[PDB]
């Protein structure tokens, strides 16, 4: 993975280059957030199972995806399901410490389509879910950190699709 | 950096970062314009950093610049101070990072295997970085020399 | 069923099936007859095991039918007698499959996991499953009861 | 993998449903004739070696496949072949059992045509020594479990084909 | 302590403190008096806090205080304020050791397998805690109630 | 570890004997109670978290041992002191269930009462815990089996003192 | 036996006996009498399936009792009654057990390296314990020479 | 052979070849015109090494060729010595490349499954072996008898 | 371990109670002159290869225990004791920066006295190095750190003995 | 992998025959080269890194390849680089002992090209590096185990393209 | 382990000293024998089944300790004690090879009396076969291989006592 | 020595010594007084090795003996003197015993930690035994000069 430190290093390296006007400018932008990233994470953390709780109780329960037949019926793939949902939003807290999503090609979306896909998990139910945690999120870490949060859920989604 | 290591640490224990994970990024971020100025004064002096260590170094290590030497001749030479210049440019990546890690992934794996191969003596690129540490360290506060030296040292350890 | 779970134990071992398993599977077969009559009488049945099982619960766990409970409330009080009403009808398939296997598969593989998020107390679920053990050994021979009652003791284990 | 009584419980467990009567003359269907699946596989079992000796001495020695230049010259690969004998009669036999084949497919099939054609194992040769294995099984447990016993070992060269 | 911490991964690596580390260590020790001060408010306000987040607490979940609920009764009652006492002790520990590993070794290992035992419902005693969060904060000034807040949410999400 | 039925085997077999008419009256004794064994263990399994909560009320709880300075302060010792109940609890129904303490010997006692003595852990109070365990279990599984499961419990006691 | 067996494995993995495991253990028990028939006629008939096995062996054999062979001779041919004996024996042990370990344990495992050291031809050892089986299944129902067969089997394959 | 026998373990140490293992080829290649003289000589007399030793087997071990041996009657007794003859041809293929390996991956690995699947003594197969290193050895100087011997004792090492 | 400030939290943590005023002295004691450990630490770090060095040529080098039959000779040895010095100096700099000697009780002299008598590594010389480097330490940290360091360094030096 | 007389030995086995006056023939003159094989191969140990060097120095050196953007900038990559040059000239210097290219399918060239291809290594560079080699080699054994080495650099060199 | 010549070589060392005449006398001494040990070594492995096999007979069969009571008593604890004599021999065989029984102190003696009592194993009887292997090996070997072998026969008994 | 590799050999795979590594003791002994010889050779001539051994060591490497160099001055210059004797002692052991084990054992573990300590650049100390060999070579026959050198070019290589 990269942080947004390191892709200005690394940016910079291969062209054999000091950091320039340009690439300290973005190392002060990520320097100046950094507080907020970490505040935003430590509420995250303290909320995790809550924020999935709301999240699935919003999109998922109550319908025929829990209902025998359903992808999320059985209690293997309820947990299963539950689980999913605790990775994206652990690594989506990581990829907004990290203020770079390099994080989530590496860790979570590598193979998950085809996984998915051969196993039958719904992709758009999942994307419905994705969208409920962002929303949950933002309601507890704020505007500008549930924002922040949302470029990262946003990413996680389109990489399923 | 501590952000990615922190994350890593977290990731293969399957968990969140722990409060002390969060609180040495809190204390990094908050050290971030100081860490920008330490760098920014290596790269604007780069050019007298670089030719005053080379001209340092010669006189320790005689043998590099003497006919056999691996450093022989204007060429040779220009491509000594070109490496120093690789180094410090390295250098100044560790420091902005808060740590050694892109030291290592670009100028530190493998370099014994380099040098080795190219017949260049370690222990005298080694003594042209640390002759580096020493003109920069004229150029910084106490402070910011103990900052910027740790840098200096890992690079003159994983080549002694 | 108890076909598979030897015909599983036996490739682990990389074997054709015990003259132990066998039997098993012999004994399985001519009581097939008595353990789908067994599960019948549950089915049969099942809307007063499940009414007085609930009936049970509540009266020893009120709290989780008063305000601040799982269960607070017609809608979620119903949605408890439906999850007993789950446990049941795969209490019926381990009788006739004469393993656990199923129920395992179906509703017991992250359970805890499940009960967590949703916030219920899975204490109360093993009370209520407990409750419909109690209520279907009323309706079933001293025997009968033996055979049904290690099904409920399983699932009642495993949500300790 | 299913089997006979496994199927039906799922077939009914998607829906929801307490089994109905059409899955209760399923399950008496298995309860009916189990106990002759049970003993054929006790004297499948207690003539494991003697069954595979027999098929083997019947469809390949004597020939130019076990001669210098034949897929089952060199002890490593007589022994090999051998042991392939003994797996697909050992889990004809749990099909048998199971009265299901997704063991098959599951535990020997999945890969293994491809495995035979990259080694240059001849898929013709190990169709007649499975057609051996099945007329050897067929004179020790009688002709109507041999015919059983036949569905799997059918399944099995299929799968190669 | 943020000592033994930095000790502690130190250790794990073979090498001493970084600059950094040490660097940490000293706004630690510089920032003491001011943890000290911080930890004094929660000590000397104790009684209201703690009383004050179990009504909070009581008024969102007054199953618990319910007949079958694990706190019902004024003794039950009583050991349930004594327990979010013993938690509200052991972040003022971390406060003053700038360090959640008090906090961890005296009340979080094993914590789950206690509550789970006593028949407690765990996210209800996260919930007290939560209560004492909000309840100190209005004691503190914004930056204060910021740096207690970390150590009460380390405890909430430890209970999660 | 040795059962009753391979207890009686190696002590015949020492001696270089056929079971001899002492011997098959022991194997006699333990077929005669393997049903009413496994009565009692199915029971113990269905209720083992909820013996030790009730033993644990009854010996240990509102005491100076939970309290700051105790044995059992602190959640990491709270939850070692009820893993070792549970420990007693499951080695005793497997010793019940072989109708032999032989078990006990080799996988609970061996340098136990060492163990702790070195850490500072009550043997009173854990040999009155076991009382607690044996009289909950006793009143679950009736007389007679909580009789034989009290020989077991008894014997844990016996080897820490 | 079984009952080791399934407690063996319910330790490995921590916990309790599966209901598959019980049930088992059910099944072995209850067939204890008939069990503890089938040895009891291999024991009070020992002399005999020992002697008419011995001179099946002989008959089949007759080089191990010829000059130059391993039972050449009144004292040579005692001792191998004496091992014949030794597994009818083991044979009775395990049909009490319910299976092989006993044998498996006092007889099998190095039973090679002894009988090579030996000079013992194994394949008339198995031959013997072959003709003993033999000799057994005539005192024998089909169904119980049936299950006693399978333990000669364990042995005359073990040798081979 | 040799050769190949050196590079693999050089491979598994990363390495080239020692020059005891280049010295070794060297003298392997010196004498390599008698080595191909050693298989000559058992080529042109394999008819009669293959006879003679069965011909001491059958005396050592009467069983094989009596009814219920396995080499019993006039086919089986030539499938055993075609069994012996495909022995002498791999040992002159050892001799030829001062290695085993060549008899190992032909007739070697799985040599057990084969023979038990068969019925065949392998003890037996080892005794054919031993009895024609001793007619081979009466074709040789004692020099070379010493090399050959190597070879026909590394099958009968292989069969025990 | 234990470090001066989790010392008075454990011994108020034993008793119940909140940190009182006698708690609190000691905490203030531990903050006063903290920063002063924290300098000698900084030192140490920079220049622990050249600390070691100089105690290595003032107490062992060109002496009977380098040559040929001495403890130190051998590269192996040579370098086995140069690493020990080296674990000292990283040692008594951690329970310098701690204010408490536990870290070496835990992590340096639990069976180390036993390990150099079983191997033959000379207690005396060992302890004249400890003394070197107490020496070179003081010169490069001043006198006063030099006393707070030979705390530590006495404390392993005892623990040898 | 087999060498020079391996091939014939397994050429005469897949025919069943002792060997015959061709396949003796064959083996005397592989016998005929074996001092010529391990003087070249001798002196090539002896200069290994040399070779490289002077081929890395003649193909690679001061190119858009070692700056900035090519493939071996980066002291890891410059290293895996004359790592796998050390590779070929070692596997080479094997096969031509061996008389025979089966070990560089077997050990080199299994999946190489495609992981070359993955990872981005430029298979022209590497080619022309390999040349180089080829040439310094030669240099150093003669024309005739020149040729011979050249044999397995260009098998070396064709499996990659 | 040392061999006789590393003994030279370690007795050198340890004085700093280059090999003197009286130390290449030494070696000479030694090589001077090196056939003679080749000799006696290819003679036991050659007879080594056969020398346990007749050692065994002479000292432990048609005993007490083969007899049910007795520690060789099962065919797993016959099988461990003629792989103990194996082991013995071919020790002992290595040590005459070496003209040094260091290799039975470092690989057969260290622990193993302590094993022998924990075990309940008789060192008495183990010493009696001892015995008789050495009386086996020297009829084969002649009278000053055995009186040689008998050397490193006495050096494990000794270390069993 | 070589009897000792032989012997680690042969019980790493538990079994005799193979005829080959026989062999190799019965060659490695018959050649024992050629080894003496070269031995004695280095060892009469150590004084002239090791003397112009360092001379041609600081033509290449001035910077050893120049100011600031580990060897500057006759004392630091006699001590290096004495390095090169202690490998060239070493040299003569690895070459009557046939194996290198005593040179690693005495002068190769650990030998970068001890010289990077000390200061010595270690490329220099293997340029010095290199030097050596050179030296020696001119004293020895092409065959001995070949055996000797691969004891001189195992420590060169083990330095790097
Ligand atoms: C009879 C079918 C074959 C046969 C037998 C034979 N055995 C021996 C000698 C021994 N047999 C044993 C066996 C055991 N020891 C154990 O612990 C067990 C497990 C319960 C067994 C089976 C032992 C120990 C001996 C050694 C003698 C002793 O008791 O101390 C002999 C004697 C051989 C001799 O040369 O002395 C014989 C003849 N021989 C055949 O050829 C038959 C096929
Ligand atoms: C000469 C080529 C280079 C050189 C050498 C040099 N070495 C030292 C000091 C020591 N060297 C050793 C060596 C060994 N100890 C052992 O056990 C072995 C194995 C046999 C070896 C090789 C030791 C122990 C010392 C320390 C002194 C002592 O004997 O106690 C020095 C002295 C450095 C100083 O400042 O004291 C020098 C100069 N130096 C070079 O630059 C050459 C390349
Ligand atoms: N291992 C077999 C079967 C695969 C499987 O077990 O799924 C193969 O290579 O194809
Ligand atoms: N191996 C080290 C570890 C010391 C310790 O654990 O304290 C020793 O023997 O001391
Ligand atoms: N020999 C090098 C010289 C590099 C010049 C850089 N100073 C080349 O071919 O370019």
């Amino acid at each position: 993975m990269q942080d947004a430190i390191t892709s200005v290093i690394n940016s910079s390296d291969v062209q054999g280059k000091y950091l320039d006007n340009a690439a300290l400018e973005k190392l002060k932008g990520y320097f100046a957030t950094g507080e907020l990233r970490v505040r935003a994470a430590t509420t995250i953390s303290a909320n995790a199972a809550a924020i999935v709780k709301e999240a699935v109780a919003k999109s998922l329960l109550y319908s025929d995806i829990t209902r025998p037949g359903g992808n999320m019926y059985t209690t293997r793939r309820y947990a299963a399901c539950i689980r999913d949902l605790d990775y994206y939003l652990r690594y989506a807290t990581y990829a907004m410490l990290a203020g770079d999503p390099s994080i989530l090609d590496e860790r979570v979306l590598n193979g998950l389509k085809e996984t998915y896909n051969s196993l039958g998990v719904p992709v758009g139910a999942t994307v419905q879910a994705i969208q409920a945690i962002k929303e949950v999120t933002a309601s507890l870490v704020g505007p500008d950190a549930g924002k922040e949060m949302g470029v990262y859920f946003d990413y996680i989604c389109s990489g399923l699709s | 950096s501590i952000v990615t290591k922190s994350i890593v640490n977290a990731d293969a224990e399957a968990r969140y970062l722990s409060p002390g994970e969060l609180d040495r990024i809190k204390s990094f971020v908050s050290g971030g314009a100081q860490r920008l100025r330490i760098a920014q004064v290596l790269t604007d002096n780069r050019e007298r950093i670089v030719k005053q260590a080379g001209d340092q170094l010669f006189q320790k290590r005689p043998d590099v610049v003497s006919p056999g030497g691996n450093a022989y001749g204007q060429e040779m030479t220009a491509t000594c101070l070109r490496d120093l210049d690789y180094y410090l440019r390295l250098v100044t990546y560790g420091i902005v990072a808060g740590d050694v890690t892109p030291i290592e992934e670009i100028g530190i794996v493998g370099v014994r295997e380099m040098y080795k191969s190219l017949g260049t003596p370690i222990d005298a690129v080694a003594g042209g970085v640390a002759a580096m540490k020493s003109v920069a360290a004229g150029l910084l506060s106490a402070e910011d020399a103990g900052e910027a030296g740790a840098y200096f040292d890992y690079v003159v350890g994983a080549m002694q």
